[PDB]
Formats: C-alpha cells, structure tokens, sequence
DNA sequence: GCTCCTCTAGACTCGACCGC
DNA sequence: GCGGTCGAGTCTAGAGGAGCT
C-alpha cells in the first residue's frame, strides 16, 4: 500500500518514495507527542475533519549520494563550488606587481607585467579576476574603460569609443563592443560589471560565476533600513564600529581601515562628456585601479571570513548560481516601450484637455453670482478688472467701390484711438481672478489658448474636478495642507450639506480653520497626523481612489475621465525612466544557436536580445535578492499603463520557459518550524494543520479565515497575515486596519488588532521557535546554518531591533530554500543533460529557460527538486517525513513568456487587444505532477 | 433625440423631422446637410487634408469618378478606384516608397444611399507593412481624438480578414452603440495584382535599393458619419466643436445706425480677407434679448460674438464674447484680427 | 494642342495620352483629373466661393444628393426644395440666394460635370436688375484671372418663354465654347413644385410678401479650368497665383548632403505652415541639370524656384527665380517666406 | 519600534522700476 | 509724485536613491 498516514491522519509521502529518501524503518512516533498534538488540534476544532487522500505517486528518483539527504546536498554543493573556490583561493594569496605608473592607450586588453611594462593581449587568460568597469553615462551605456587584476599581473581595457574619435556610433548595442572575456570574476556590485561582458549574453551558458563583495558584506555585517538610517544620520551603539553602509569607501574602511578611498571630485564618467574622459585618461585610470585594489583588499578580508559564517557549501553554490539571471527578450520590447510611451503621452494630453474643459465650463458660474453656491470653487477669486483707458436695387460698379472704401476709411480712422490704450496691455480683465493666473500672457511667446498653465499639482485642480473624499468636498488651507469638509465669501455649507445627502470620524475636527457650517478634517497622510499632504494626487492615494472613496463627485464626464486617467498613468510615471533605460544587447544571428535559427517560429526579420538584471544576490540583511525593476510584486492589471513588461520577456523560438511558483513557501516554512519545535510531526500546530489541510477553493486557509473574521478583503488580509507572521506588533495591525478602513476609529482598530493577535495560540509554538533562534548568542538559519549579520547579534545590539531579526529568520530560511532549489536543479540539469539554464527568481517564483524538446523533463526535474527541498527542510528540522500535499508543485508552468498565469491575456491600456492578438503569444500549459509523469513516463533520462 | 432638433433648427442638416432618423443618417440615404453642417464637413475635410496630405512629402491627391462602368451601377467604394492611378502617380515620386494617394468624395452605399468618403490608399514595401500599419493606426486614432472633446469614445479594434490579413477598425461610441468610422486593412498585393495582370515589374517601388512589389493599405474614413460623430460628441445648449472645426467663427452683430453699419461692413470685409469666416449679425429686423441671441449662437458653435457698439466710433473698443468661456472682453478693434488668427491658428 | 500633353505629363489630367479627346473633356465623360488638376479645380472653387458666397451677405451654401434609379438633372431642384427650408436662414427676407459646387449629370449613358450654379430669389420688380448685376459680376470674375480678358465674351439670347438670358463664352483656339449661361426662369418651377399653399411661396420682400422669380446662373468649373489653361498657353504656363496648384520648389546643390537636407526640410516646413504649397524637390538623390529642372518646375506653373547650396552654409544666400521674369536673385532664409507671401497677396 | 541626501514644482513674499 | 505689475528668493511639499554609474 502506497498510502501512508501519520498519527495526525495527514496523508504523508507515498511509501514508494519515502523509502528512497528517508530510508526504511524510520522511528516509532512518541505517544506523548501524538497525544499533545491531538489535544492541540481538537482544542482548535480542526481534529476529525476528513480530507480525501491524494492519488499516491510512484517514481524512480536518481541515486542519492552519501548516507542521507544532508550529505547528498553537501556533496552536490562541494562538487559544484570546488572549481570556483580553487580560483578564489588562488586569488586570495598573490604577489601582485606594482601598479603601472602610466597606462597604455591601445584598444582591447593590455598586460602590465613586472615594473609597468606594457604588453598587448586579447583575453585576460586568467581564472580569477578582480574587475571594475567604468561607463560614460552621458554618451550612453557602452563601457568606456576597465581595469582588472589577476594573481600574476595587471590588466586594462579601453573601448573603441574612447581610443578612436569617429562619427556617431550605433545607438543599438551588440556583443561586438562589450568586454571580451571555469572562471571567477570578483567585484563590488559586480552585477553592474556583469552586464558589460560579451560572453554573458550568449544563450548557451559559459561556465563563469561572479562573486560580489557587496553581497558578502550584506551577508556578513549588513544593516537594516532603520539601522542604516540611524548610521547615516549619526555618521546600544557598538554596531557602528562593526557594520557600515554599502559604499565601497565605507566597506573598505570597515574591513580594511586606514586611508580613505580616492573618490573623483569632477565625476567625468557620470557628468562629463567624452572629451573630458579622453583628456583625463591617466587620472581616471588610476582612480579605477585604486577602486580595484580596494575591492581586492575587501575580498581578501571577506572571503575567509565569509566561509566561516556560511559553512554549508549549498549557500555559496546557490549564491554563485543566483548571479547569472538571464531575461531573454525579442523585438516586441522596443514596440512595447514605444506604445507605452505614446499612450502615456496621449493620456496626459487628454487629462490636460479635460482639466482645461473643467476650467472653461466653470467660468459660467460668474454669471448670476452662482459661484457662491458651488461647494468647491467658492474660495477662488472672481472679481473683474475694468478696461481702463488713458429692396434697394443692385449697386452699380462705382457704388460698390465707394461704399467699400467708405466703410474701410471709417474703420481705418479708428486706428488713431490707439492713444487711449495703455502702453502695457492688460491680461484678460473680463475673466475671473483665478482664471487670469492660468492663462499665459498674450505677450508671452509661448501663448496657448485657454488655461494652458493648469496642472495636477496646482491648488485649483482638486477644486475643478470636484474631488470628494467619502462624498465630502475637498478643501485646501495653507496652515494644514489638503483636507475635506464634512457638512452639518461665505462657504456654501448648504450645498455641501445637500451633496453629502445624495452620496463621522476622521483625522481631526480641526476648528482652527473655521469653514462655516463644516468641520475641516484633514487627509490622512502616510507619515501620520503630524504631517500635512500637499497633493491629493500623490502616489499614496492611488488605492484610495481605486477603492471608490476618493471620487470626482458630481458627474460631468470630464471630472472622472480625468481622475481615471490619473489612476491609469499612476505606474508608468514612476518607472518609465528605469524601464526605458534597461540595457538590451541584440544578439546577431551569427551568434544564435542552431536550435533558434532553424525553428518554424523563428523570424528572419526579428531581433532577439537579453536583458541581464543588475541583481544584488544579497541585497538585505535577509540575503534576498534586490532589484527594483524586475523583482517586485506586479502584474498586468486591466487599468494600468505599461504594466505588461514581464509578459514581454519572451523565450526565443525553439526555447520555452519552464518555471513554477512555490505555494506559500514562507507560510509553510513557518509552519514546519513550528511543528518541528512543538511535537516533531507535521500538523501538530494548528497553523500547520490549516496550512496543510486548508483549501483556497473552500475558503479554509488562513487568508480566507482571517478575511471572514475581520471582514476585510482577501488582498488586505494577505498583507495583514504576512505582516503578523513577520513579527509586526499590535500597533502595526491597528495602522493597517485604519488605513484599509477609514470608518474604523482608533479604539475599534486597537480592539480588532488585539483580538486577532490573541487568535498559547494557533501559532505560539512557531513564534517561540522564531524567537529562540533569534535571541541565541549566534542566530543561525535552521536549515543551512548561515549566520546573522554582525550588526544584529544580541551581543552587540541587545534589547533592540528584534523584529528585524525575527523577520530575518523566515526570510533567510526562504533564501536557503531558494539556494537548495538552485543547486538541486543545476545537479539534475548537468547529470541528465537537460539543456537549460537559470532565467530569474522573481520573489518565490523560479523560472528556467529550457529547450523545447525537454519542457516535460524540466517540469519533472522541478517537481523532484521541490520534493527534495521540502524533504531536506523536514530532515534538518528533524521530522524524516513529508506530507503528500506539499510534496510537489501544484502546477508547473510551461509558457513562452514570464506571466503569473498561463491564461492571462494581459489586457492593459497599452495593449487593449491582448497578448495573442498582436504579439502572437499563445497560452501555456499548467501541469500537475500526474500529467508530468504520464508525459515523461516517469524517467528523467531520455 | 434632442440633438436632432438642434441640428435641424440651426441648419446643420435640413429636411422634415420624420426624415431625420438614425437609420436614415447612418444608412447613407438622407435628405441632405444644411449650410452649417456643410461647413463643418468642409472644416473636417480641410483638417484631414492638412494632417494627411499637406505635412507629407509623398502624399498626392487623386480623382475618382462617381460612376463605375462595366460590371451600369454607381460607385460604392473609393479604394477600388484609387488603385487605378497607382502606376500613374509613381512618376511624381520617382518610384520612391513609401507613398500614397488621397481623395475626399461621395460614395453610394446600397441599402440607394451615399456617404462622404475619405481615402488614404497608402503603399509600403512588404518588409515594413506591419510597422506602417501600426504607425498609421496610432496616427489616425490620435487624429480622431485630437479634435474630439471625449477621446475615450473613439476606440480601436484589431481584426483579421477572411485571409487572416491584419487590420484595424475604428469606432465612435455613439449613444446607441459603436459604429464603424474607419478601416485600416493590410490588403497586401491581392488588389493590385488582380487589377494589373501580366508582368508585375510596373508596380515595383524603390524600397531603399531593393525593388519590391508594394503592400497596399487603405484608411477609408466616412466623413459623413465622422461629422455626425463630432456633432454627437460636442453635445445650456452648446456644441463644443473644436476651434479648428467650428463652421462659423465670429457672429459680427451690431449694437447712429448708418455709421455702425459702415463700421460693421468694414470689419466684415477685414475678417473675411484673413480666412476667418463670419456670420453677418447686422441684417436682422427683430430686436432680441442678448441671452436669447447668445443661446441661438451657441447652438451654431460660434467661437466669438463680436458686437460693434456705438462707442467704437469714439475709442474703438468692441465687445467680444467667447463660447466656451461665457465671459465677454472689450478688445480694441485694431487688434481683433491678430487675436482671432492667433486663437484659431494654435491648433 | 500641345497643352494637353503638358497637362497629362505634369499630372493635371489622368488617363492615357491616346484617349485625350476634346469632346470627352467638354462633356464630363473624361476619365478624370490628375493631382495638380484636382488642386487647380479646388483653387478655382475656393476663389468662386470667396467671390460669390464669402464676400456676400445673403448667399449661402447648399448641397443636394446625386440620386433622386436615375440621378439629378441639375443642381437647381435641390435649391427649390430648400426654398421652404432656407426661408428661415435669411429670416424670410426676400430676396435671398443659394450657391453650390456639385456634380451635374450629362449623358454624352452617364456623365459627370461639376457646376457653379447660383440661384437668386429676387422679387419680380428687380429680376432684370439683379440679372444684369450677376452678369456683370460673373464677367468681371471670369476676366480677373485671365491673362487676356478680351477672349472671354458675352451674349444676350431669348428663350421660348420670353425670358431674357445671357450666355458667356471663351474664345478657344478652335472656336467659341460656352462656359456659362444665365436664365430668368421665373416662378413657374417653384409654383409647379409647390401647387397652392401661398403661405410658403411668399416672403417678406419689403413690407409686403411676394413669390420670387428665380434666376439661374450656371458656370462649368470643369470647363473653366480648360478655359484658364488655354489662357496661359519657350514652354511656360503662366497662371495667376490664386489658381496655380503648387507655387515654390526647393532644391539642393552640391554637398554636404545632410545639412543641406536639414535646412531644406526646415524651409519646407516653414513655408508649409504658412500656407504656401511647396514641391519637395530636395528628396531626389540625383539632381539633374538646372535648365531641365527649372523647365519641369515651369511646366507645373511653379511661381518661384529655390536652390539651396553649400553657399547657404557660409552666408545663407539662396537662389530665387521667378518664372515670369526668368531672372535670378539672392535672398536670405528669413526673407523668403515673407517675399512669397507678399508676391501671392499683391497679385 | 522608522531619516539622510539631491532635485523639481507650486505659492507667497518684498524690493524695484515705470507709466499715469 | 504715486500706484501696478514683475522678478529674485525662500518655504513647503513631494519624489528618486539609500550601490554605481
Ligand atoms: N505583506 C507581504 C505579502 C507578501 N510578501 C511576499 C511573500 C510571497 O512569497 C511573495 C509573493 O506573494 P503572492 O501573494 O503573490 O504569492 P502567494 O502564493 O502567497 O498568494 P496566495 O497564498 O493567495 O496563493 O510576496 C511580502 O514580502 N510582504
Ligand atoms: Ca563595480
Ligand atoms: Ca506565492
């Protein structure tokens, strides 16, 4: 019988696989532990509920090296990181010849041997290299010059755009201009230095991995955001002497000490033109060499220290692998950028025209003095200036001419009245006071008809649009910022009273403003009540206007069409600079492999490039990767301009993108820690039981249960629960509930937050495990044993910044999970010759660019790696078993582009037609384990 | 409903109320367009001709007759006629691709009804067919949205033909529903190859240095339905037509009657010399309240309402009311022409 | 005779050179005009508008559908239907007029001719006076653009009903051809189309009411184009600037090509945005002989020719040539647009 | 448990010329 | 001689980053 059941009736791993991982026999369950788990479960009412067992699985897993799973990983990581740690050790000890006093001027690489003699070469021809490359930002993005050191000599590189002065070079990039180059490349923030290497962008992987000294620094002695802010403002306080910021000078001071690093004051590479960099070559080259030597010294002082804080080789073997992220794009990226920019411009023009129409249609209230009744425009200026001053028959041939000239001369003599006009003309004195400011002066050479000077940031636009917060008209005051009036020139309180009837507790009934008949409640600013908002169109209010609280009040078409345009262009405004400046290197067809160039989907007129993200493999104390452009929570929303960028990462023809998303990896990590700490079996914690047996379809999981309990949207409850797991206090939940629900007051929010945090509870044995592993004298990750940052150890920062460390435990456990996944996937790819490579690790997602013929084998390998990773977590936590439900991926995606689902058509204002209509991208396949086994026959090998 | 009364009283389109049904207007058979509607159609044709033919170095006018002999029935589509002149107009462009033709005319659509047609039969090399089609869609939708008060009503839809040829259709979200007002079809070489049998070397264009058969493209636009769309979009009764589209720009009324008549006549001659079409308001024999006269003018979409009062014989200051603003100004009569040309020349 | 070769080769007319039949040209059954011919017809129609409907106070635009399975005999019957409708555009104040540019149908069986029909609903007392008035004004207008206004001729003819009529003519080289005709038709047509119901038939002419006696003035713009073309015709087609389709031509001399192309593009945009039609002759990669280039521009009735050379990079002076005087001169860039506008306006 | 810099736009102010 | 704009100047509020260019 393949079916197995732990004493808690959770369907554990199938017997056909459990013997191949945890071995036969096992250990008998303790009666006391089973009794405690049963009592805990029936205390929460979860005991006795049956779930239909999942169809059992049988597979032939590949042979596991070593005596068990932990030794198997260790062996995998050693056999992966040995050829690069050899180069790292070769580079740690080196007798580097003295720096060249004068650098060469030739193209390409030059070799500086003993005592500064110059020798030209084509490649650095060295395994290890400390590498720094400088770019002339003003000219473009092509690398200007680079200086590199190897344990034998010094090297330097000068590009054609610096050596040779010629006409304008092609704006579109190509591998023909980038830096030519088992290997290891060491640098500081090497992701920047990674994107300028020629061989990186080729699709077939060149076996070279990059070590970032900044990543090692953030793993060793990093600082949280609060600690970084305190450290910057100042420069229980000993952590400053042991930690520093990510700046190369500060890191060098921390890990080496002594003279400060040389920083260029002119900044020619950032601001100066190409001529300045040409003229100051002998100084900029020496600056680059000094930066290289500083990075080398920091690397020397870090690498032996790093390996004593991350002893498990899996961490390093994954960090080497997480640094080769590869996003392949095609010709649709340029068209996406164009279309997005054009649509953004058109929407901005439409919003401007709607604002101008709102202004024009509002002047009519001057007639009859009705403007005193408008709730919004009463406060403006409406006075006018005076223009001060200093049948008869047909006509015969002569009669027409004489009448015409009589009329002409009668008109012409009126030109003499120019004397009465003042020399300096007035500026529209018949229009109201507020309308004169918006109109450009007639004398101005840039005159445009109507109120051309109107824009969102002005103090009058939130008045023309009749913006309403909860149906209350907005109102601006100099001493309190933007706010709204709650009903109940004299302000037309009667009209405001009538308006709210058709459509209270707030940020304070300010009575120091005294708008008659109303109370001026301020807008809730994101920095608390102590601050005042200057614009109700700020990026912080987008959820509020999308929630229907901030509306354009009275319907007049233009009102809303504007507000909706502002909501629609709320994303591209913040990210157009970053997304449009991504470095794309269009591979020539002579460098494409035969698989792409001989495929029916290949286009002889298309360009296939490769965006290599500048990812920081350790971008926070928690070691998770940080990249603002790509690694963020985003999706192709139906009403967002340019939000389909991730859908633009299309695999080249003949290749597919076999990726999968892990289901609640952070939650399940918390659950497994809790159950390992409580009773030593899965589901012994109510949180773990709801994580395993919970159903999203049936609304039994934690998110849906919390949403039902506190009566909020599931999207709010998701952030609420993820914050609660991250150790956020009661005040954080009170703030979240206040922000999500404006009607809720402080007392109600506090009561609800306290009641929700009162749930010994459903997660107490999880929080105790998190705290007991963060208050220890050396907080280490419970799986791979990676150490905490030296700016957080309790010896140094006792009593403070606990929340950061309790969050760090879960987040670094997730990073260890990711590293295990990467190592196992690389091992499977190499052993079974699955032609593929790493693509991206966006948040919890893991994507691999696999060949078309091996999409199913890649899916089976991904399922196996997920199974092995979960089993390794259970093994390290001391469980020696795994539930069947979480033993595989729910669905492994096989699609042609990055996409949260294989069914999304990605309908956005940029591309209203959808993906398939224009780009030609068909829908993908979401395969569960059973379909994968049916298609693959259960064997990875061909 | 209420719009067709306004479009009738102000002589946008004439005829009895029974004839002005949505089916009649949309079908193409209707009694006729009145003088103000005629002028709105003329302004729309002028703007289209500017933005299409004027600011282009490779766009030429063409002439297609209203009749089509052989297989005797009147014409139904102008694109079928513009293709005949392709080989003739290559001499003007020295066979330089891309290049296209244009024409604004009347095409008869069986239901017999006719539609004021606009054509932009445009020839591109096959290499850039998709790019040119996308650019022309992005340009024509922008052009339609340019003069419109509510661009969101104008839309774009992608479609494939029976052969799967990529094409796009534009619509205006009329109160009753979407209606087609423009069709960009990538016909390919089918039409030209069928019309010109034998050797196809006559059709070759100089795509850079490569001789290649052109890939046609038609941007057929219904100017009658487009004008009706603008008349529905523009719609106190007002018609906020774009200042570059309004049929009559200034309503030169009159406030000693003979001297004021002479001044009005002089100003009327002055404005007309600069292309600012005027509506004589100094010929009525019925005194009216200024509010009633203004509400009569607003339905006509008159940009300004000049009033040459008696005092202009002393200091030369004339009242000037603007439609959109609703506020009047006193501008010297010598500076009137410059202000009007500046206001209507910004576009 | 050789003029027809110029029109087809320079893209004034359309069709093969072998089918250039004079009767087809004069009967409306010709294949159609070319681009330059279409623009020349548009210029004529615009000048006819400015002279008949723009600078008048009681003349308005109307249009009538081509069909009515047979089409309309003349543009007149649409105005007779608008009589009830347009009797509110002028506030019922008789007399009033209607003018239209639209296609009349002449079976040479189908034919297309566009007529500048003018109708004037004058009272019975002043019918002869206004007939003479329109006759004199039409003769003046047709003689204004003519290089030799003596060729244009008039005549007086009597019809079967005793209604005097005036017939205009152009002295074509082969003989005298009709180009316009005038008739004092009277109230018979209006009474027949509206039997009884005298309330609609009478309008406020003076204090009393009366039924107007219509006056028909009909001139063939399509034949006026031929008349003015024959008026113009070394090989040269001198034409008044108000009718010439394209007026100034840009060129490029020696290298360097990029900056010369840029300055020519700027000049072309500057000239266009000010309403001067320009022939983009700078796009052609190969510049032929200056003599043949100027001859080609002359055959298109291009008023001025601009030759921007490398000297313009040194001091800015360009070469400017007028077809009338065939004399070259130098001028800076900033003065060329002003000179073109002045030359267009002064003639 | 929550700030540092630079960089940009809107708003109110005082001091200064100039046309009446 | 006296009021009416007009141009620095500062303050406030928001927005990009917490690297390396
Ligand atoms: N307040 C929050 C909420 C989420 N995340 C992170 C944790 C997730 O692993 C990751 C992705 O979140 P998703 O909601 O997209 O993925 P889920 O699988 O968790 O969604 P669901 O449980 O509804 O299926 O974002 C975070 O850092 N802070
Ligand atoms: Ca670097
Ligand atoms: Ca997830």
């Amino acid at each position: 019988g393949q079916l197995r059941l732990n004493p808690l009736l959770i369907q554990m791993l199938s017997r056909g696989l459990h013997e191949q991982i945890f071995g036969c026999g096992g250990e008998m369950p303790d009666e006391a532990a089973v009794q405690r788990s049963v009592e805990h479960l029936q205390k929460h009412g979860l005991w006795g509920q049956p779930a239909t067992p999942l169809p059992d699985v049988e597979l032939r897993l590949p042979r596991l090296f070593g005596g068990n799973l932990d030794q198997h990983f260790r062996l995998l990581a050693q056999k992966q990181s040995l050829p690069y740690l050899e180069a790292a050790a070769s580079l740690l000890e080196a007798q580097l010849p003295p720096e060249p006093k004068s650098w060469a001027w030739a193209e390409g690489w030059t070799r500086y041997g003993p005592e500064g003699e110059a020798e030209p070469v084509a490649i650095p021809e060295e395994r290890a290299l400390v590498f720094d490359v400088e770019v002339c930002l003003a000219e473009g993005t092509c690398p200007t010059l680079a200086v590199a050191i190897s344990p034998s000599a010094w090297y330097s590189w000068c590009s054609r755009r610096l050596v040779e002065e010629r006409y304008s070079w092609t704006s579109q990039l190509s591998p023909a201009d980038l830096i030519p180059l088992e290997q290891l490349v060491v640098g500081h923030n090497v992701s920047f230095d990674r994107a300028h290497i020629r061989e990186q962008y080729l699709i077939q992987d060149s076996r070279m991995r990059f070590l970032d000294t900044m990543s090692m620094h953030m793993a060793i002695s990093g600082l949280s955001s609060f600690q970084r802010s305190l450290w910057m403002g100042a420069k229980s306080w000993d952590w400053m002497d042991i930690s520093s910021a990510n700046n190369l000078a500060d890191v060098h001071n921390l890990y080496v000490g002594g003279p400060p690093l040389e920083k260029e004051p002119r900044e020619l590479f950032v601001k100066g033109s190409m001529r300045d960099i040409r003229e100051n070559f002998q100084d900029l080259m020496q600056y680059c060499a000094r930066d290289v030597w500083a990075t080398f010294e920091v690397f020397q002082q870090q690498l032996p220290l790093f390996l004593e804080r991350c002893p498990h080789p899996v961490t390093l073997a994954g960090m080497l692998e997480m640094g080769v992220s590869y996003l392949p794009v095609n010709q649709n990226w340029e068209r996406y950028l164009t279309e997005a920019q054009n649509t953004y411009e058109e929407l901005q023009r439409e919003m401007k025209k709607s604002l101008m129409d709102l202004a024009n249609d509002a002047c009519q209230l001057l007639s009859g003095e009705r403007y005193k009744e408008d709730p919004w425009l009463w406060d403006l200026e409406w006075d006018l200036q005076e223009f001060k001053q200093k049948d008869p028959g047909p006509p015969s041939e002569e009669e027409e001419l004489q009448r015409s000239v009589t009329a002409h001369n009668r008109l012409q003599q009126l030109r003499s009245t120019t004397d009465l006009l003042p020399k300096r003309p007035q500026h529209l004195p018949g229009h109201p006071g507020w309308y004169r400011k918006l109109c450009p002066r007639l004398d101005d050479p840039a005159w445009a008809p109507g109120p051309s000077l109107l824009s969102l940031q002005m103090r009058v636009t939130p008045k023309l649009m009749a913006l309403t917060w909860d149906g209350f008209p907005l109102h601006y005051s100099d001493s309190h910022g933007w706010g709204y009036l709650v009903p109940g020139v004299t302000c037309p309180y009667r009209a405001i009273e009538s308006l709210y009837r058709k459509h209270h507790h707030g940020n304070g009934p300010y009575n120091d403003v005294n708008i008659p008949g109303c109370w001026f409640f301020k807008l809730p600013h994101k920095d608390g009540n102590n601050y005042n908002v200057g614009s109700p169109f700020a990026k912080d209010f987008l959820p509020k206007m999308e929630d229907g609280t901030l509306q354009a009040g009275p319907g007049g078409a233009s009102g809303p069409r504007a507000l909706e345009i502002n909501k629609m262009i709320s994303f591209w405004r913040n990210a157009h600079k970053r997304i449009s400046s991504q470095m794309v290197v269009w591979l020539p067809r002579s460098a494409l492999p035969r698989v792409v160039t001989r495929h029916p989907s290949f286009d002889e007129e298309g360009h296939y490039g490769a965006i290599l993200p500048q990812v920081v493999t350790a971008g926070t104390i928690t070691r998770r990767a940080v990249e603002p452009t790509w690694l963020t929570a985003s999706n192709a929303r139906p009403d967002r301009v340019g939000s389909e960028l991730k859908a633009m990462v299309q695999a080249p023809p003949g290749y597919v993108l076999v990726g999968a998303d892990v289901d609640s990896q952070e939650l399940w990590i918390a659950a497994v820690l809790g159950d390992a700490h409580f009773a030593g079996m899965h589901g012994c914690t109510a949180f773990g039981w709801m994580t395993l047996q919970g159903r999203k379809s049936r609304g039994t999981d934690l998110h849906s249960k919390t949403a039902a309990t506190v009566g909020i949207s599931r999207e709010h409850a998701k952030i609420f629960n993820y914050g609660r797991i991250y150790g956020a206090g009661q005040s954080f939940a009170e703030r979240l509930l206040m922000q999500f629900n404006h009607r809720l007051t402080r007392q109600e929010a506090a009561e609800k937050a306290q009641q929700m945090y009162a749930v010994g509870g459903t997660e107490s044995e999880m929080f105790n495990k998190l705290e007991s592993i963060a208050m220890s004298d050396t907080p280490r990750t419970p799986v791979l044993g990676c150490c905490i940052s030296r700016a957080l150890e309790p010896s140094v920062v006792q009593g403070e910044f606990i929340t950061s460390r309790v969050n760090w435990v879960v987040q670094s456990s997730a990073v260890d999970y990711l590293h295990l996944m990467l190592v196992a996937m690389k091992w499977l790819f190499e052993e079974f010759a699955i032609d593929g490579r790493f693509c991206i690790s966006i948040h919890d997602e893991v994507r691999y660019l696999v060949r078309e013929e091996d999409r199913y084998r890649a899916a089976l390998a991904l399922q196996i790696t997920n199974l092995l990773t979960r089993c390794m977590f259970a093994y390290k936590l001391g469980l020696n078993d795994l539930p069947q439900s979480v033993a595989f991926f729910s669905a492994v995606d096989i699609d042609q582009c990055l996409r949260k689902e294989v069914t999304m058509d990605c309908k956005t204002p940029s591309n209203p037609t959808g993906m398939e209509r224009r780009y030609g991208i068909p829908q993908g396949e979401a395969l569960d384990i059973y379909q994968i086994i049916e298609l693959t026959k259960g064997s990875l090998e061909k | 409903e209420a719009l067709l009364e306004i479009c009738q009283r102000r002589h946008f389109l004439s005829g009895s109320k029974q004839q002005l049904s949505r089916d009649s207007l949309l079908s193409g058979c209707h009694p006729g367009f009145g003088p103000l509607g005629v002028e709105l159609r003329k302004n729309l044709a002028a703007e289209w001709w500017t933005s299409v033919v004027v600011f282009r170095e490779q766009v030429f006018p063409v002439d297609a007759l209203h009749h089509k002999p052989g297989p005797g029935k009147l014409r139904e589509n102008l694109l079928h006629g513009a293709l005949e002149h392709y080989v003739n107009c290559l001499d003007l462009v020295n066979k330089r691709l891309p290049y296209g033709l244009a024409q604004i005319g009347v095409c008869f659509h069986p239901v017999i009804g006719e539609k004021t047609e606009a054509s932009l039969v445009w020839f591109t090399p096959p290499r850039t067919s998709n790019q040119w089609l996308d650019f022309w869609l992005r340009h024509r939708l922008q052009w339609w949205r340019k003069f419109a008060m509510s661009p969101s009503n104008f839309s774009s839809s992608d479609c494939q033909d029976e052969e799967g040829r990529k094409g796009n259709k534009l619509y205006y979200n009329f109160p009753w529903g979407k209606e087609l007002i423009e069709t960009l079809w990538n016909l390919g070489d089918h039409e030209l190859l069928h019309m010109y049998p034998g050797n196809v070397s006559k059709l070759h264009g100089r795509d850079g240095r490569k001789n290649v058969v052109p890939c046609v493209l038609s941007v057929n636009g219904d100017l009658d339905r487009g004008m009706l769309a603008y008349l529905y979009d523009s719609f106190r009764k007002v018609l906020k037509l774009h200042p570059c589209l309004a049929p009559i720009k200034v309503a030169l009324d009159v406030g000693p009657t003979l001297e004021l008549r002479q001044v009005c006549q002089g100003l009327f001659n002055e404005l007309l010399e600069n292309g600012i079409s005027v509506w004589p308001g100094y010929l009525e024999t019925m005194q009216s309240s200024l509010e009633q006269l203004y509400s009569k003018y607003d339905e006509m979409s008159i940009l300004f309402t000049v009033l040459v009062t008696e005092t202009t014989l002393e200091n030369g200051l004339i009242h000037l009311r603007s439609r959109d603003t609703t506020m009047k100004e006193m501008m010297h009569i010598s500076k009137l022409k410059d202000f009007l040309i500046k206001y209507i020349s910004s576009a």
